[PDB]
């Protein structure tokens, strides 16, 4: 068989690689800032004061 | 072959024999060769074994193996019977028969002729022996021309006296003669014959009858070569008396006169003058016994004349007595007995005889009608021919008039006295009485004369040189007063020997006076004939008459003294006397040959000799003796009765027209032709020629006659057509009258108004025209098949075809500038014109468009071989199929498709077209060979045909083999398309069999061509989505990329094209750069084939053909080797520097420039016009304008090709582009789609990569069309990502990439999409490469790097943010963040303190109010970008600075911000917070009161995000709430908010 099976055209087929390239890119930037992000927040947070600076609060607000 | 059998290596030496002839001796060795193989079939001319009863008995008792020589076969049921069969029809014996039967299978000639095998035998039998006399023949007129070589001369000679007469040379040496052999043969080939005839006629008093016809010709042309051999052998002094008295008996045992006497005649002819005349054995003692034998007789004529040549060739011996010995021997009564035998040979009819023969000699299927009835007017009583199809050849007319002047030079250097005597006997009979008439010898010895001097100037100058001799002496002798016969016979003379201009002269000069005839004679007898005409006439007298006006006019014709002396002679009036003649009630012969003379004395004349002809016509056309209105179509009306006067003076017509310069103004005609009478001018001419040809041609029973009538009218058409200026009008119509002034307005309004174009015009608008058209253009198949090429319907079809194709061009022309302006004439001024077009008909296509058989006639057409009649159909078919009218009559179910499939009319004109373009052509004859003209006419009507209303289907999906179907294609089972057997495989078959790659030359050009249009008909056919399925089906199903790709040659600097090399400045200018076009063309749809058959066979998930693709790309196939496709990457070359162009001082014309030439095509007309103009205004200045004039010339020579370059150019530069795409796209297909590992093909791509590297390089910043395919090709292959040094190449070429990209930035080049490219490639470099000394290395040398540009990059990269375009905002956005964290990892940074020098922060933060508006979506993805940079900023203590100073805390408020969508809506709140909670916490203490006014200003909020937290979209909004809170809680511990409480 051939000639045709659920298959795309070379006009759309390079659109498509376009868009799936862009959106990897795009997922892959937001993937990396946000472990970027959570890297930095680890670091800044395991200073000192992990439970305190919930405990505070938790005692303070209603819990 | 080499291993050719006997019909094969026959017609191989007769094809090298022919090629000798015609002065080409390429075969030397060949022939010598091949005359030592076949030396056993020269030595026999003909010998069949007698039928054998042994080997009938042996081939009848066990039919089951035979051997032959060497070879053995297996015989059948059918072969015994077939050889059974052939031997008893040609009493051949059994086993020579076999032989042939099985070289007729060997060969396979069934198929090729569809015939039972033994006719095939019979004919290859046939042919055997034609072949084997015609090379003889050959071969022996080779020995003999004098145009040659001597040494080859006499190679010949001694070969054919070698092999022919088998008579050893003379270096060396019971055998048999010559001569009895080739009688016997000739006997056995009458035997044959005659029981050939006898069979046929018992059996039939089918399908064999043209078989036998061709067995008869063949058998005829043996007879005729024998004949002519044995000629040549008799003038070689190889004969004897036995041989002449056995020739002799057997011309007396003659009992029928046919075609074997007049090949026979020479034979005998050569004999009488080898031993009858001194030229040879000149024995007077044997001469005398053969004069006393020679003077039973079945035929006396043949007796007569054989009488009459001997007697002829034997007074040269009575001459004198000084040479001989005549002593002892009687003069006057063998002088009295010579003179009686001659007049009883006489009197027996033996000149009449050789009249006969001389005129059915040359018996011509169809005859120049200007010589009608002329030496045809005797008294024949000789037997005619039975009419049989047996032409003769040119050797044997030419051996005849050869031995016809030699007999007519004896008969008057010997007997001149014989000629006194018989003339004077002759003038006293008609004296004596008149009423009888006597005999008609002298007239017919003059005409056999005439007929024996026809085309041979060489001895027809023999007449004139010496006027003292014996010919000239009788020419004059002949000349004096005698009857109206002789004088007619000496007229026809006289015409016949002017073959040429000398000999006209020489006979103008002799007749006239320096008794004789003279010219005042003949005027006095035509004037004395014209008054008793005008105040019967005898046949006699129009014979006079109807003879000078022939004489009269080819002495015009040929000569020019006489055609300037007479045409204007006043003591002569030679015009005045035929017109008065014309006039009078005379048989229409006279008034056709007038309008011949007319028309010879008009082939070339002036502006003068025009004037006095149109003033003669005009003054005896308005009163020739009733209105000159009634008078001048009576005229025309009586002229129009016949067809010799009517093609006569529609002749006569055609040759007025022309001008006198030759074949744009000066119409060929006075402007003031009829302006005294009210008269339309020219237009009654054509009015009367178009109504005949129209109406008058069913009065006309001779098809011969319907046929040059009709060739007449065509070429009067066409010569009236091309006479027309289409671009002069065009251009008056243009500028004329808008521009230049309104002078010359009226002579382009008289041209148009006088010239006969609209009138031709509006005829051919009739139906009546194209009725008889199209009824001349149907004729059947086997009259153009048995036709000659220059038969006269070939002709009338193509200047019909012809005149067509000129009707379609210009119809526009006609309907747009004639036909509004002759109708605004007719309107403003008086004129009575009569229409005779049908208001109907609004184009020519609509009064054709009702004929359906036309299209069936010319394809059937195509199957004659004639080049110009089968290119003259395949143009009018192209034409017809781009008309929009025909098609849309046509498919409004539809007309076209049923009547090509009536009798299988599409079958044979595809396989006509097949075996038409598997045809071969001739290398040296490229652009002239007839075959590729076919072609390349082919193939541009099937472009023409697919590119036209691709949609729906055509003749050509037909041609090609497809079931036409309403809106809808397919296959037959079994059928041509089927089978592989079709016009659509046979191109296929063609192409990959062409090899271009040549030595010589390399690179041929008209090969590139013909690739070139096959691949536009493939890709045509191919994009058609109603044929592309099915055609991808058939082509993977024969490999056709693996043959082109095997086919594929590689490209480089050092191979020319045709001889010339690409570095030559001509290069530009020559035609070479087509052929480039071409194979840049073919490579490009070459790799577009190839990228989509990759990627269906990927996507239809079948191993079968990918690693096959594969192995063919790599470069092996299963092992036969081709170059990668990274070795075709060879046309990217800027070293040529098409861009680049060195522009000439061009000190003047240098304002002059391109606005109104300019798709970039820049018209050369355009600025002629202004240079022109400019030119005429340098002249009129009167300032240096001689001088300096050629300095502008040459400036003019030097522009246009500078024009053409850059055109030239041009195209190279887009041809380039489209090939590269497609390269690219192949390329993706080759990334994207490709399931093998990828470190094996890591090499590939390194060397992709090193590949390209140089054509960045190259082309960085300078054009931004190839830069985005190879930039997109490039982000994708880095996407899709001995280990150390591979790892080290890439790291390298990965930052030398870096770098190019980065300056492309900073300088700001190309579109956003090129830019967006270059911000990803740089952002996957940044973010994955980088991320220890070699990384903190390469870190640090890309950061000097990015400082090396400094601000100039980053002010574009801001610049290019929040712009426009979609992409390279969001794509700028995310590389900032790349190159700050980057810049980060290597406390303070230098990237944020430049993006705030640009006030990029500024305006960021001005941004941020309104965000709610702008928040898979494009503008989401691009605000989560922005605030993730925002946020990235508020890590650093310094930029706390900065982002305080943003007063960001004010732009927050203003936008009012404070289960997919609502987990959005958190993420984004997440970022906002954590931007938040970072600038706050950046810098210290400092922001914590902005921390305590946002909580407190924006509390309970936050209050349910914190008590929240304390399937997959569920998680990830409990995520997103869980880092809301975390943020918040962060925000809160961090400004302090517990203290405030």
């Amino acid at each position: 068989s051939g000639t045709g099976l659920g298959e795309v055209d070379v006009d759309t087929y390079l659109s498509n690689l376009q868009t799936k390239t862009t959106l990897s890119m795009i997922a892959d930037g937001l993937e990396r800032s946000a472990r970027d992000f959570d890297a930095f927040l680890e670091e800044n947070v395991t200073l000192e004061w992990e439970a305190q600076r919930k405990r505070i609060y938790q005692h303070f607000g209603i819990k | 072959m080499t291993d050719l059998r006997k019909l094969e290596a026959l017609q191989a030496l007769h094809a090298e024999l022919v090629a000798v002839r015609q002065h080409r001796f390429e075969g030397l060795q060949v022939l010598e060769t091949l005359l030592e193989e076949q030396t056993d079939a020269f030595k026999a001319l003909i010998a069949k074994p007698a039928r054998d009863t042994k080997d009938r008995e042996a081939l009848g008792k066990e039919p089951k193996k035979l051997k032959i020589g060497e070879e053995e076969y297996s015989l059948n049921e059918d072969f015994v019977n077939d050889c059974l069969k052939l031997a008893d029809e040609l009493d051949l014996n059994e086993k020579e028969s076999a032989r042939i039967l099985i070289d007729c299978d060997a060969e396979g000639d069934v198929e090729t002729q569809s015939r039972p095998l033994w006719e095939c035998g019979v004919i290859r039998f046939h042919q055997e022996r034609k072949y084997l006399l015609d090379c003889m023949r050959l071969i022996l007129e080779i020995a003999a021309d004098e145009d040659i070589d001597a040494g080859l001369q006499e190679s010949f000679g001694v070969a054919a006296e070698d092999k022919i007469f088998g008579i050893p040379p003379p270096w060396e040496r019971q055998v048999k003669k010559f001569i009895p052999r080739c009688m016997e043969a000739m006997k056995g080939v009458r035997s044959m014959l005659q029981c050939m005839a006898d069979k046929a006629n018992a059996r039939n008093m089918l399908d064999n009858q043209e078989t036998l016809d061709f067995s008869r010709l063949s058998l005829v042309e043996q007879h005729e070569c024998l004949a002519s051999i044995l000629h040549a052998a008799v003038q070689r002094h190889h004969a004897t008396i036995a041989d002449f008295q056995d020739f002799i008996k057997i011309l007396r045992k003659w009992d029928k006169y046919d075609h074997f006497l007049i090949h026979l005649i020479p034979v005998l002819a050569a004999y009488i003058t080898e031993f009858g005349s001194p030229e040879g054995m000149g024995d007077l003692q044997q001469a005398r016994r053969l004069n006393d034998f020679i003077c039973s007789w079945a035929l006396p004529v043949l007796g007569a004349a054989v009488r009459a040549w001997w007697i002829a060739e034997h007074n040269g011996f009575y001459l004198d007595d000084t040479v001989q010995d005549l002593r002892g021997i009687n003069l006057d009564e063998e002088d009295e007995q010579r003179t009686k035998q001659f007049l009883d040979a006489l009197k027996e009819g033996a000149f009449d005889f050789i009249l006969s023969v001389a005129a059915d000699c040359k018996a011509q299927e169809w005859q120049d009608p200007s010589q009608l009835g002329a030496r045809q007017w005797l008294q024949r009583k000789i037997p005619s021919l039975p009419s049989e199809p047996f032409p003769f050849s040119h050797f044997l007319q030419h051996s005849l008039m050869v031995h016809l002047e030699g007999f007519v030079d004896a008969t008057i250097s010997n007997l001149p006295d014989v000629l006194r005597k018989l003339r004077t006997e002759e003038d006293e009979q008609r004296q004596l009485r008149p009423n009888h008439e006597q005999d008609m010898d002298l007239e017919r010895f003059l005409i056999i004369i005439s007929y024996a001097y026809e085309g041979r100037p060489d001895a027809a100058m023999s007449f004139w040189e010496d006027p003292d001799s014996n010919l000239a002496g009788f020419l004059q002798w002949a000349s004096r007063r005698a009857s109206t016969p002789l004088v007619s016979a000496f007229c026809e003379m006289l015409r016949c020997l002017a073959d040429n201009e000398e000999c006209a002269t020489a006979a103008h000069n002799f007749l006239l006076d320096e008794q004789s005839l003279t010219w005042s004679q003949i005027f006095k007898e035509l004037e004395y004939f014209t008054t008793k005409v005008c105040s019967e006439i005898e046949p006699e007298s129009a014979l006079m008459l109807e003879c000078y006006l022939r004489l009269i006019a080819k002495l015009a014709t040929e000569s020019e003294i006489a055609r300037k002396r007479l045409i204007m002679d006043e003591d002569f009036n030679l015009v005045d006397t035929i017109l008065k003649l014309s006039v009078g009630v005379i048989p229409h012969r006279l008034r056709a040959c007038i309008f011949y003379v007319l028309k010879a004395l008009m082939i070339r004349k002036t502006h003068e000799e025009l004037d006095a002809m149109w003033r003669w016509v005009e003054a005896w056309m308005t009163n020739p003796f009733p209105g000159p209105q009634e008078c001048m179509e009576m005229m025309f009306r009586e002229f129009g009765t016949g067809f010799e006067q009517s093609n006569a003076f529609i002749q006569l017509l055609t040759t007025l027209l022309v001008p006198p310069e030759g074949l744009n103004d000066s119409v060929p005609f006075p402007e003031w032709l009829g302006s005294s009478i009210r008269t339309l001018g020219i237009e009654p001419y054509v009015d009367f020629v178009f109504d005949v040809f129209a109406n008058r041609t069913k009065d006309i029973s001779d098809p011969s006659q319907l046929r040059i009538l009709r060739l007449s009218c065509l070429d009067f058409v066409m010569v009236c057509l091309v006479t027309f200026n289409e671009d002069l009008i065009v251009l008056g119509h243009e500028s004329n009258i808008s521009i230049d002034d309104a002078m010359a307005a009226t002579n382009l309004a008289t041209y148009v108004r006088l010239h006969p174009f609209s009138r031709v015009m509006e005829w051919l608008f009739n139906e009546k025209v194209i009725t008889s058209l199209i009824n001349t253009i149907h004729q059947d198949p086997i009259s153009l098949g048995s036709a000659s090429p220059d038969s006269p319907l070939v002709v009338s079809i193509l200047r019909a075809i012809q005149v067509m194709i000129k009707a379609l061009e210009l119809q526009e022309t006609y309907l747009h500038l004639v036909r509004p302006e002759v109708l605004r004439y007719q309107g403003e001024a008086g004129v009575r014109r009569k229409p005779v077009a049908n208001a109907a008909y609004s184009a020519f296509e609509d009064g054709i468009l009702s004929h359906l058989s036309l299209v069936v006639d010319l394809g059937k057409y195509c199957n004659l071989g004639h080049a110009e009649l089968t290119l003259a159909c395949l143009k009018l078919l192209e034409k017809i199929s781009t008309s929009s009218r025909i098609l849309s009559a046509w498919s409004p179910r539809n007309k076209a498709i049923v009547q090509l499939e009536r009798n299988g009319e599409g079958e044979t004109i595809s396989a006509s077209l097949s075996a038409s373009i598997m045809a071969t052509l001739d290398p040296a004859l490229a652009a002239s060979g007839e075959n590729y003209r076919v072609k390349l006419a082919i193939l541009d009507f099937l472009y023409a045909c697919l590119r036209a209303t691709p949609d729906q289907p055509t003749i050509a999906h037909q041609l090609l083999g497809f079931h036409c179907e309403l809106s809808k294609l397919g296959i037959e089972p079994k059928g041509p398309f089927d089978m592989q057997k079709s016009l659509f495989h046979s191109l296929l078959n063609v192409l990959i069999t062409l090899t271009v790659s040549e030595e010589e030359q390399g690179m041929r050009g008209y090969l590139v061509t013909l690739k070139y249009r096959v691949l536009r008909i493939l890709q045509l056919l191919w994009k058609s989505p109603l044929s592309a399925s099915l055609v991808m089906d058939e082509l993977r199903a024969t490999n056709f990329l693996f043959h082109m790709l095997l086919r594929e040659v590689q490209i480089q600097p050092q191979l020319p094209w045709d001889g010339q090399l690409v570095t030559g400045c001509e290069f530009l200018l020559s035609d070479a750069s087509l052929a480039y076009i071409d194979y840049l063309a073919s490579r490009a749809a070459i790799f577009e084939y190839i990228g989509k058959e990759l990627c269906s066979v990927s996507q239809n998930r079948i191993p079968s053909i990918k690693r096959q693709i594969f192995d063919a790309l790599n470069g092996q196939i299963f092992p036969l080797t081709i170059p990668s496709i990274f070795d075709f990457f060879d046309f990217i070359n800027t070293d040529y520097k098409w861009e680049e162009i060195p522009s000439p001082h061009f000190t003047y014309l240098k304002d002059l420039d391109l606005g109104p030439c300019i798709g970039v095509h820049y018209d050369i007309r355009k600025a002629q016009e202004i240079l022109a103009l400019k030119r005429k205004e340098y002249e009129h200045s009167q300032l240096a304008t001689p001088e300096f004039l050629e300095t502008v010339e040459l400036e003019e020579k030097v522009l246009i090709e500078w024009l053409t370059v850059r055109n030239r150019a041009n195209l190279l530069l887009t041809a380039r582009l489209n090939l590269l795409q497609a390269w690219a796209n192949l390329l993706l297909v080759m990334i994207e789609s490709n399931d093998f590992k990828s470190t094996p093909k890591m090499a590939f791509l390194l060397q992709a990569l090193q590949a390209i590297l140089p054509t960045l390089e190259a082309f960085s910043s300078l054009k931004s069309d190839e830069a985005f395919e190879l930039a997109r090709v490039a982000k994708v292959l880095l996407w899709k990502l001995e280990q150390f040094t591979v790892g080290n190449l890439i790291g390298d070429k990965l930052f030398q990439l870096f770098q190019l990209c980065l300056s492309a930035i900073s300088q700001c080049s190309g579109t956003p999409e090129l830019r967006s490219l270059y911000y990803s490639i740089c952002y996957r470099y940044l973010t994955a490469v980088v991320d220890t000394r070699s990384v903190t290395n390469a870190r640090a040398r890309t950061l000097k790097a990015i400082t090396l540009y400094g601000d100039r990059l980053l002010n574009v990269i801001c610049d290019d943010a929040y712009g426009s375009d979609t992409t390279c905002q969001t794509a700028a956005m995310i590389l900032l963040n790349a190159l700050v964290h980057t810049s980060r990892a290597s406390v303070d940074c230098p990237i944020i303190d430049a993006l705030n020098r640009l006030n990029f922060i500024g305006v960021l933060v001005d941004s941020l109010k309104e965000i709610l508006n702008e928040w898979a979506s494009p503008s989401q993805q691009y605000t989560s970008a922005k605030l993730a940079l925002l946020l990235q900023l508020c890590q650093t203590r310094q930029g706390a600075k900065y982002v305080l100073q943003a007063n960001l805390f004010r732009a927050l408020e203003q936008s009012g911000v404070f289960v997919v969508a609502l987990e959005r809506h958190y993420a984004l709140l997440v970022a906002l917070a954590r931007v938040v909670g970072a600038a706050v916490t950046a810098r210290g203490a400092h922001n914590i009161v902005q921390g305590r006014k946002f909580l407190t200003q924006h509390r309970g909020l936050v209050v349910h995000v914190l008590k929240k937290n304390a399937i997959l979209a569920q998680q990830a909004l409990e995520e997103r709430i869980e880092e809301l809170a975390e943020a918040f809680m962060l925000l809160i511990t961090a400004t302090g908010f517990l203290e405030y409480e």
